[PDB]
C-alpha cells in the first residue's frame, strides 16, 4: 500500500512540466529540472525515477506508470494521448490547468465520494436533518398540526418547513458550487494567481539554465491572462532592446516595489534563478492563504438553519 | 464570532411559552367551566326536594328556595345561576375567564324517575313539559371542548 | 489632529535605533541613519526633525516630544528614564522588544466583529452544533436517556457529551489564541524573526558606514537567541581571521544558499549595505505573512469533533 | 489569531444564566407562595364548620380544631399557619425561600353569606367584627407580584 501526493504538490509539478516541455526543452531535461527544484523529497525522488525510465527511451506516460498510486489511469491516458497525437505540450497544459482546479477545489470545500463529496453531502444535509428532528419531538409544536388531520392537509400546512429546509439546502449548495465609460478599466487584469504562475515558470526555466530572454519568449506564449501576455510581450521587447529586467518590470503595476527591488539585486548577482524561486514560493503561499470563501459559508450555514427554526416558531 | 447560546436559549423559552400558551389557555378555560358546574350543582338539592314534595319543577330561584336573585349565585368566572322550571343554568362572567367561554353557559336539568329523579349536565336547555327539555339553541353555549366528560349530556338523554 | 504611525513602522524604527545606539554611534548619527534607510516619507521626515532637536543639544526624550501623537508619554518617559540613569541603550532595547511584541500582537488579533471575529465564532461553534444536532435527532441514541427521566438526572448522564463539546471548544480556542537523548537537538535555534532582526541590524550599520567587523562585534552583543549568538561569534571570529563573509555564513544552516550567494556578490561589489537591506526587507515581509499554523488547526478541528461522536457512541 | 468560538460561547451561557436568573427567581418565589396558600386552605373546612355550627369565628387554631400550635402547621417555605378569629394567615419560613418573601405572609378570611360563607385570599388582614376585616398593614405582606391571580383579594372584597 502506497498513497499519492497532495493536491498542491501534483499541481506545482504538473504546472512546471507543462511549462518546461512547452519551452522546447528535452523531456528528460524538463524532468531533471523539476526534480532539482523540488522542496519535498518524495517528489524529487519520484521524478528522478520517472526521468530514469524516459532516458531508457520509454514515453512519459509509460514512465509515470511506475507511480500508478500518484498518476492515475486518467492522467497517464491524457499524457499518452498527447504523445500518440504529437500534442504532449498542449495535454500537459491541460493537465496543469486540471491539477490547479483540483487543488483550488479541494482547499475550498474543506476550508472552515472523496473527502469533498462526503463533507458536501454531510454539510448540505446537517441542518435540514436537525430541523426534521426538532419537528419530530412529539406533536403540537409551533406551526404543526395534530396528527388526526387528513395527511394531505397536514403535509400542505407544513409546506412552510419543507420550504425552509429546501432553501437551506439551496444555500449550502450555492456556497459549495460558487466557492469551489472607460472600457480598458473593465478588462480582467493580472491576479495573484497569474503572478504566482509567471514567477514559478520563470524561476523554473532560469534554475534549469535557460537565459532570461529564452524563458520570457516561452512564457509570453504560455501566459493565460491576455493583459499579462501584453505586459510580458512588452517586458521581453524592452529587455531584448537592452533595458535592464527590473526596469521593464517597474513600468507595470502588477510587480510590487519589493519584487522589482529583489529582481534588481538578482540582475547584479547572477542569482535571478533563485530570487525568482523564493518570490514564487512566497506568492504560491500568499495565494493558498487567500479565507473569505469559508467565513461567508458559515454565515449562510447557521443563518439559514436559524431562519428555518424561527420560521415555524412564529 | 461567538454568542449564540444566550440568543437561542432566550428564543427557545420564548417559543416554549408560545407552545405552552394554548395548553394553559384550554386547561385554564376547562378549569373555569368546572366551577360553573359546581355552582350549578348543590342547587340540585333545592330543586330535587321541590319536585318530589310537590310534583312540579320550581319555576325560579325563589320557588326552589335559593337566593331569590340569580346574580346572587355568582362566582369568579360565574356571573350567575338561574333556576328556570327545574333547569339550572350557569352563566360565565365576562371578566376573569378564557376568551371563548365568557358570557357562555351550561345547564343541569332532571327527569322524573318516579319516586326520585336523575340529573343531567350539559349545554343550555329549556324545559318544555315536566318531563322534556330542549336545546336552548342560541349561540351562547359553552363549547363541547370546555365541558368535562361528565357533562356531555344531550337534551334527550335518559 | 494628527495620527501616530503603524505598529510595524514604530517597530522597525525603534529596533534599528536601539541597535545603532547600543553600537556606540553618536545619537545624532544613529538618527540620521534610520531616517536615511527609511521607506515611508513620514518616518524619514520625522526623524530628520527629531535629529534636528538632538543637534540643538536636547535629549532624545525631549526631541521625541515634538511628535507626542507618535511617541506617547509612556514611550518618552522610558527614554527619559534611560537618559537620566545612563541606561539609554538598555531602555531602547526594551522599547524595541516592546514595539515588536505590540506589532505581533496587533496582526494576530486582527488577522482573519471583522472577518477574524466572524470566522472565529463560526469555527469555535461548528462542530459542537453538529454534535447537538446529531444528539437531537430523536431519542434512544448511543449513550442518551429516555425523556421521561427526571430532567436533572438526564442532564447529568449526558454530562459526557456536554464535556466533549466544551473540550471541542477549548481546543479550537487554543488553536485560535496560540496560532494568532540528543540534548543539543532540543535547544531553540535561530528562527525567521531572529534572522530578520540580524539582517536589519547589519543592513542598518553597513548603510550608515560602519565596517562589517565593527557591525558584527555590536550585533554579537545584541543577539537574543543564544545559539545564534554562538553562530555570530563564530562568523565574526572567522571573518576577523581573514575568511570571506559568505564562507563564514555558509557553515551555518540558518543562512539559505541564496542569502550566501547574494552576500557573496555583495563582497565583490562593495554593495553589502544594499544587499543586506533588501535581504532584510524580504525577511521582514516573509515574517509578517507567517503554513503549519493552519494544518495543525484542522488536525485538532476534525479530531476533536470525531472524538465527541465516538465518545457517546461507545 | 483564532480561538474566539470557545470564549464567546462560554460567555453567552454565562450571560444566559444572568438573564435566566430573575425568571427562575420569581417563578421560584411565586411557587413558594402558591404553597403557603395550599397550607392556608384545607383549614377552611375547620373554620367554615366552626362558624356555621356556632355563628362565631374560631378564635384560634384550637378553637377551629387544628394543630393547637401554629408552628405545627408549617411547611418547607411555610413557617406556620395561624387562625385568628376565622382569619387564617400563612407565614413564609426564613430558610429555603426567595429573598423578598421570607418571613412574609398572606391571609384567607371568609364572610357570612347567611347559611354559608364565601372565602377570600390575599394580603394579611385582621378581623374587626364578625363580618369585617382590615389590612394588617405592617410591612410583612407578601408582595402582589408573588401572589396568584386567584389571591388578589382586598380587605373589602365581597
Amino acid at each position: 500500500g502506497f498513497g499519492g501526493v497532495e493536491g498542491k504538490d501534483i499541481l506545482v509539478f504538473t504546472r512546471q512540466f507543462a511549462t518546461m516541455i512547452d519551452a522546447g526543452l528535452p523531456l528528460v531535461q524538463c524532468l531533471d529540472i523539476l526534480a532539482s527544484q523540488m522542496d519535498n523529497p518524495s517528489f524529487k525522488k519520484v521524478l528522478f525515477a520517472i526521468k530514469s525510465k524516459v532516458e531508457q527511451g520509454s514515453t512519459f506516460a509509460d514512465a509515470l506508470k511506475e507511480h500508478p498510486k500518484v498518476f492515475d489511469e486518467l492522467y497517464v491516458q491524457l499524457c499518452a494521448a498527447g504523445e500518440v497525437g504529437g500534442i504532449l505540450d498542449a495535454i500537459l497544459n491541460r493537465l496543469a490547468a486540471y491539477r490547479e482546479k483540483n487543488e483550488k477545489l479541494k482547499s475550498k470545500v474543506k476550508s472552515a465520494l472523496v473527502a469533498i463529496g462526503v463533507t458536501a453531502v454531510l454539510l448540505l444535509k446537517v441542518t435540514p436533518v436537525f430541523e426534521k428532528m426538532f419537528a419530530d419531538f412529539g406533536s403540537e409544536l409551533p406551526g404543526p398540526t395534530q396528527m388526526i388531520v387528513n395527511f394531505s392537509h397536514m403535509a400542505q400546512e407544513y409546506f412552510f418547513h419543507v420550504a425552509g429546509s429546501i432553501v437551506a439546502v439551496v444555500m449550502s449548495f450555492t456556497w459549495s458550487y460558487r466557492q469551489p465609460l472607460f472600457m480598458p478599466v473593465f478588462g480582467p487584469v493580472l491576479r495573484k494567481v497569474a503572478v504566482a504562475r509567471f514567477t514559478r515558470t520563470l524561476g523554473t526555466m532560469i534554475s534549469s539554465g535557460v537565459p532570461i530572454l529564452d524563458a520570457l519568449d516561452v512564457t509570453a506564449k504560455t501566459a493565460g491572462n491576455r493583459t499579462v501576455e501584453d505586459a510580458i510581450i512588452y517586458v521581453r521587447g524592452k529587455i531584448a532592446e537592452g533595458k535592464n529586467i527590473a526596469g521593464p518590470l517597474a513600468e507595470t503595476k502588477v510587480f510590487p516595489s519589493m519584487v522589482v527591488q529583489m529582481i534588481g539585486v538578482g540582475e547584479a548577482t547572477g542569482a535571478m534563478d533563485t530570487m525568482l524561486n523564493k518570490i514564487a514560493d512566497f506568492y504560491d503561499d500568499e495565494v493558498d492563504a487567500a479565507a473569505m470563501i469559508e467565513p461567508v459559508l458559515m454565515v449562510f450555514l447557521g443563518g439559514v438553519v436559524g431562519g428555518f427554526l424561527i420560521g415555524m416558531y412564529l | 464570532f461567538t454568542l449564540i447560546e444566550l440568543m437561542i436559549v432566550i428564543a427557545i423559552v420564548g417559543i416554549l411559552a408560545a407552545v405552552a400558551l394554548p395548553a394553559y389557555q384550554d386547561y385554564t378555560a376547562r378549569a373555569q367551566v368546572s366551577e360553573a358546574i359546581l355552582l350549578a350543582e348543590g342547587q340540585k338539592s333545592a330543586v330535587t326536594e321541590y319536585y318530589l314534595n310537590h310534583g312540579k319543577w320550581p319555576e325560579n330561584n325563589t320557588s326552589a328556595g335559593v337566593a331569590s336573585s340569580p346574580t346572587d349565585i355568582k362566582g369568579k368566572y360565574v356571573k350567575e345561576v338561574e333556576v328556570k322550571n327545574g333547569v339550572v343554568t350557569a352563566t360565565m362572567l365576562s371578566s376573569g375567564v378564557n376568551n371563548e367561554i365568557k358570557g357562555k353557559k351550561l345547564s343541569l336539568w332532571a327527569r322524573r324517575e318516579n319516586g326520585s329523579v336523575k340529573w343531567f349536565c350539559g349545554q343550555p336547555v329549556t324545559r318544555t313539559d315536566d318531563d322534556t327539555v330542549a336545546d336552548a339553541k342560541d349561540g351562547k353555549e359553552i363549547d363541547t371542548k370546555h365541558l368535562p366528560s361528565t357533562c356531555r349530556d344531550n337534551f334527550d338523554a335518559k
